[PDB]
C-alpha cells in the first residue's frame, strides 16, 4: 500500500489548450455534421492535421471551459436504455459559475433554468414526444461524484449543488 | 431581479484520486483570494431506473470518469490508418 | 466520405493517459494508493 511523502507544493494550475494532431501513419477524420449525434455513419466528414483547441479540464457533473453546440442541444450516450450508462450532454449556449475560496459558486438563476427545460427537452425517452421530466441530485458515492469537485485556483473545491438538479418538467 | 443560484462550496485537502484509485493530500490555501470564472458548457447525467418508459424519467448529475469529460470533446473525431 | 464514428475513442485514451502525466507533473501531493 504505497504512500508517497512528496514536497508538497502550492503551485498554480493552468489549462493549456491542447491540439492533438496526426499520430504517425494515422489520419485525424473530423465529422463535420453541425449535429453529429454519437455512433453512426457520419456523411458529411473530412481529414484533418489536428483535431481543435481542446481545454482539458478536470471536474465532476459540469463540464466547464469547452466546445458548446453550435446549433441545439445534443445529448450523447452509448445505450440510452441501460440507466447505468453515462449521459453527456452538448448545451446551445454557455452559463457562468463564478467561485471564491470563501466557500460559495453563484450562477444566473434565470440563465440556468432555462438550460433545464431545454435539456428536459428530449431526455431519455429520445427526445420523447413527453412524459414527466424530473430533474433529482446524487445518490450517493465519494463526495467527487456526488459534488461538482473541480480544480479552482489550484484548489480543490467540492461545490454542494442539490440546487441545481432539483426541479420537474414535462 | 438579480436572483442568482448561491451554491455552497468546500475546498478539501485529501481527496479521492481520479487518476487511480487512490487517495492524496495538499497543503492547505495560502491565498486568500481564489476566484474563478468558468463557462458551464455541459453536463454529465444519468438515470433512475426501474421504471422504464413509464410516466417520468428521474435525472441525476454525475460524472467520475475523466474519459467521459475527453470523449464530449473529442467525439467527433477518429485515426484511421493512412498509408 | 461517409465514414464510420463512436462511444470508443480517438484521443479518449491517449488524451487521459497525457493528462494523467500533465498533473503528475504539476499538481504535486503526498500520494496514497493500494497496491
Amino acid at each position: 500500500t504505497s504512500v508517497i511523502t512528496q514536497a508538497c507544493p502550492k503551485v498554480s494550475f493552468e489549462p493549456i489548450p491542447i491540439h492533438y494532431c496526426a499520430p504517425a501513419g494515422f489520419a485525424i477524420l473530423k465529422c463535420n455534421n453541425k449535429t453529429f449525434n454519437g455512433t453512426g455513419p457520419c456523411t458529411n466528414v473530412s481529414t484533418v492535421q489536428c483535431t481543435h483547441g481542446i481545454r482539458p479540464v478536470v471536474s465532476t457533473q459540469l463540464l466547464l471551459n469547452g466546445s458548446l453546440a453550435e446549433e441545439e442541444v445534443v445529448i450523447r450516450s452509448v445505450n440510452f436504455t441501460d440507466n447505468a450508462k453515462t449521459i453527456i450532454v452538448q448545451l446551445n449556449t454557455s452559463v457562468e459559475i463564478n467561485c471564491t475560496g470563501a466557500g460559495h459558486c453563484n450562477i444566473s438563476r434565470a440563465k440556468w433554468n432555462n438550460t433545464l427545460k431545454q435539456i428536459a427537452s428530449k431526455l431519455r425517452e429520445q427526445f420523447g414526444n413527453n412524459k414527466t421530466i424530473i430533474f433529482k441530485q446524487s445518490s450517493g458515492g465519494d463526495p467527487e461524484i456526488v459534488t461538482h469537485s473541480f480544480n479552482c485556483g489550484g484548489e480543490f473545491f467540492y461545490c454542494n449543488s442539490t440546487q441545481l438538479f432539483n426541479s420537474t418538467w414535462f | 431581479g438579480s436572483d442568482t443560484i448561491t451554491l455552497p462550496c468546500r475546498i478539501k485537502q485529501i481527496i479521492n484520486m481520479w487518476q487511480k484509485v487512490g487517495k492524496a493530500m495538499y497543503a492547505p490555501p495560502i491565498s486568500g483570494q481564489i476566484r474563478c470564472s468558468s463557462n458551464i458548457t455541459g453536463l454529465l447525467l444519468t438515470r433512475d431506473g426501474g421504471n422504464s418508459n413509464n410516466e417520468s424519467e428521474i435525472f441525476r448529475p454525475g460524472g467520475g470518469d475523466m474519459r467521459d469529460n475527453w470523449r464530449s470533446e473529442l467525439y467527433k473525431y477518429k485515426v484511421v490508418k493512412i498509408e | 466520405t461517409e465514414n464510420f464514428n463512436m462511444w470508443k475513442n480517438d484521443m479518449v485514451e491517449q488524451m487521459h493517459e497525457d493528462i494523467i502525466s500533465l498533473w503528475d507533473q504539476s499538481l504535486k501531493p503526498c500520494v496514497k494508493l493500494t497496491p
